[PDB]
């Protein structure tokens, strides 16, 4: 469970992501693209090139969601219900692969906020995106 | 593999008394029922909507077949898995788009219907060479995803 | 989330457990040392050799446990309170080696029930020893 | 390890960059507080109560350091990790027993810190070539499990 602590810290850091959530979920999708290509098989459907107008779009998508997670960071289970339905009946994507990108995610923000990921702010950012993936997950059986 | 002898051996020796046919839809159809997400390769198969239909579903049991024959001729090979099963890793990651880690989850089914056929026989010494036998598998069938 | 039909498979399979749950316990232990040996790291002050007493005992505590939780399946993260604390604040196991535990014990009972370890209650077992997993590791952050 | 001939010159050009000294205890420090049942192994280490007790702790400082100190004589034989880490696998498992899991661990947390550090250098590509290489070293330290 998230903290009080916890809940300040990501909204603080997520705060900072402001405008550029966009290009920075799509920078994840790539890093881990690159690092966990077995991801890949997710996204036959998809052009994977460099700047690919897909993984753009794929990646706004997915940071809109993150966004909408954090406004409703009291209500997580409720504000994401309808993607844990889409994730657990048709794109049935292994659990495994939640925690790949998770750290893609958090290798992209260590990337862009020196001064806001601290130890502190780091953990609380962990503890976030593991409960994201648990909700997306949770209907899965 | 990094399989002892007498590891080998015991392998080896149970393997002999499997029914490839029965282990091998059983051990696809627990996969089904246990992890449904893993139906998502499976559409063109019919009603996979309760154990009974995936049990009972004729096309399951016949992947099954397919799918416990060419790993029991991989027993075969046990000693370049990686050579063995070149072929049907790139046929996996090119053609099926199958997430690697649905090798280690049917490697445990089957590691269950294994200790279910057997009772007895299937001792804890037994199911450490199985396990090892089976994460060599996928560690092969995943090795040529790039 | 365990459904009625889950809590009555796992009620069912765990009601001809009965008397060898201990011995249940100890076996599955046994095939965890020997199948995934990164585990006995937890337990350096035991004689891990077969038939144990120190194994046999420990085998017993487990089985009981799973017992105790299998008759508060309602109410889990109360009935197991104790043992979440104790796992999160002093052994500090890492949380993939509960799947392991869990694996063994599926094993376990396979080999022991054969005419009750259907598919449908295989499928049911493995999301209560999930379920028991997410409550021993709950407090571990 | 599949480290192409170019991921080989990305991981070793960038590594010239870092201070082991810091690096080692940022690591460590952030590893301690992100997963802080890794603290099991550090009780005689003192106080690591609060982020600011673990990252200003001089014993977590030291080991960090000890531990890259490791890391990067590793990262000189990227040939042979399995022979260089093959006496610290060993008091690893032996004498410490430390879980393996651990290793990966912080060779995730060890990614984040080159990314904190490095910023726009630490590009897809080269995150790709370091992900290879805390896996490999993670591999190393465990080959003597038993
Ligand atoms: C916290 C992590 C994740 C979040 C927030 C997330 C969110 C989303 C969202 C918002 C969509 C678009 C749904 C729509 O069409 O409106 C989506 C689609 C999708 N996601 Fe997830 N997802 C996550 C994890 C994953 C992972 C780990 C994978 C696989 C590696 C994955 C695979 C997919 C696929 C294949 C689609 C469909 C894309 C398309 O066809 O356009 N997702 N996800
Ligand atoms: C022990 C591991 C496995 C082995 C040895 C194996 C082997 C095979 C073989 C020999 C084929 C025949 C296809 C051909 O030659 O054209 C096949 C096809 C296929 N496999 Fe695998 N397989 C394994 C695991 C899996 C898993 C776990 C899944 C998904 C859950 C999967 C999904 C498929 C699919 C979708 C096909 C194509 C069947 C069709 O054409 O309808 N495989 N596999
Ligand atoms: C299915 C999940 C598990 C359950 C229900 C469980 C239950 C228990 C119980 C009942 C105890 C004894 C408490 C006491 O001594 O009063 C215990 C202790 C312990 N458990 Fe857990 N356990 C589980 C998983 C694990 C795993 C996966 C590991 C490590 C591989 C582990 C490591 C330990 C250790 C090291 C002890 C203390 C041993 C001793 O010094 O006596 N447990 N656990
Ligand atoms: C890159 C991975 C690692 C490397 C290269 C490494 C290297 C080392 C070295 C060089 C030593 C000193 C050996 C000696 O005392 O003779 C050491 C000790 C130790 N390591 Fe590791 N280590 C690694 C990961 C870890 C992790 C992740 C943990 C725990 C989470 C850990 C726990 C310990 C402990 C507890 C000691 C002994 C400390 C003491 O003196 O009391 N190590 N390690």
């Amino acid at each position: 469970v998230l903290s009080p602590a916890d809940k300040t810290n990501v909204k603080a850091a997520w705060g900072k992501v402001g405008a550029h959530a966009g290009e920075y979920g799509a920078e994840a999708l790539e890093r881990m693209f690159l690092s966990f290509p077995t991801t890949k098989t997710y996204f036959p459907h998809f052009d994977l090139s460099h700047g690919s107008a897909q993984v753009k779009g794929h990646g706004k998508k997915v940071a809109d969601a993150l966004t909408n997670a954090v406004a409703h960071v009291d209500d997580m289970p409720n504000a994401l219900s309808a993607l844990s339905d889409l994730h657990a009946h048709k794109l049935r994507v292994d659990p495994v692969n939640f925690k790949l990108l998770s750290h893609c995610l958090l290798v992209t923000l260590a990337a862009h906020l020196p001064a806001e990921f601290t130890p502190a702010v780091h953990a609380s950012l962990d503890k976030f995106l593991a409960s994201v993936s648990t909700v997306l997950t949770s209907k899965y059986r | 593999m990094h399989l002892t002898p007498e590891e080998k051996s015991a392998v080896t020796a149970l393997w002999g008394k499997v029914n490839v046919d029965e282990v091998g839809g059983e051990a696809l159809g627990r996969l089904l029922v246990g992890y449904p997400w893993t139906q998502r390769f499976f559409e063109s198969f019919g009603d996979l909507s309760t154990p009974d239909a995936v049990m009972g579903n004729p096309k399951v049991k016949a992947h099954g077949k397919k799918v416990l024959g060419a790993f029991s001729d991989g027993l075969a090979h046990l000693d370049n898995l990686k050579g063995t099963f070149a072929t049907l890793s790139e046929l996996h990651c090119d053609k099926l788009h199958v997430d690697p880690e649905n090798f280690r989850l049917l490697g445990n089914v089957l590691v269950c219907v294994l200790a279910h056929h057997f009772g007895k026989e299937f001792t804890p010494p037994v199911q450490a060479a199985y396990q090892k036998v089976v994460a060599g598998v996928a560690n092969a069938l995943a090795h040529k995803y790039h």
